[PDB]
């Protein structure tokens, strides 16, 4: 079986929108 | 010709300008490649 | 098979400002 409670995410889950070189 | 202004038709993408070594960390899927202003500045040669 | 995980979100349309680093790399986002 499984359970479902909840858990907050915090920051996180943010990727690469594209693959362009940035800095600074 | 990496240190003589030249026209480019890199991939379709047209301009002009000049090529010189970079150590710019392109991480193994960044590609065409801009600046601050958005504007392509350092292209990995496909081919190299 | 043989012989604490699942962990699932749902992404939504947002708008995000994100902090790049020298090296190309993502240090911090803010989630406007
Ligand atoms: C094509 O480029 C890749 C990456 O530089 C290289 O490993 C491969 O040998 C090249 N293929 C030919 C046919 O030149
Ligand atoms: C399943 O059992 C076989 C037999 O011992 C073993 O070789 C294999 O690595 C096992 N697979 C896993 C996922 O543990
Ligand atoms: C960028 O990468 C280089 C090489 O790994 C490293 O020496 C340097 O500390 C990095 N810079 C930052 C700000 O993390």
């Amino acid at each position: 079986t499984t359970t479902q409670s909840y858990t907050n995410s915090f920051t996180r889950g943010v990727y690469y929108p594209d693959k362009v070189f940035r800095s600074s | 010709v990496k240190n003589k202004c030249v026209n480019f038709n890199f991939n379709g993408l047209t301009g002009t300008g000049v090529l010189t070594k970079s150590n710019k960390k392109f991480l193994p899927f960044q590609q065409f490649g801009r600046d601050i202003v958005d504007t392509t500045d350092a292209v990995r040669d496909p081919q190299t | 098979l043989n012989r604490a995980d699942y962990y699932v979100g749902y992404l939504q349309p947002r708008t995000f400002l994100l902090k790049y680093n020298e090296n190309g790399t993502i240090t911090d986002a803010v989630d406007c």
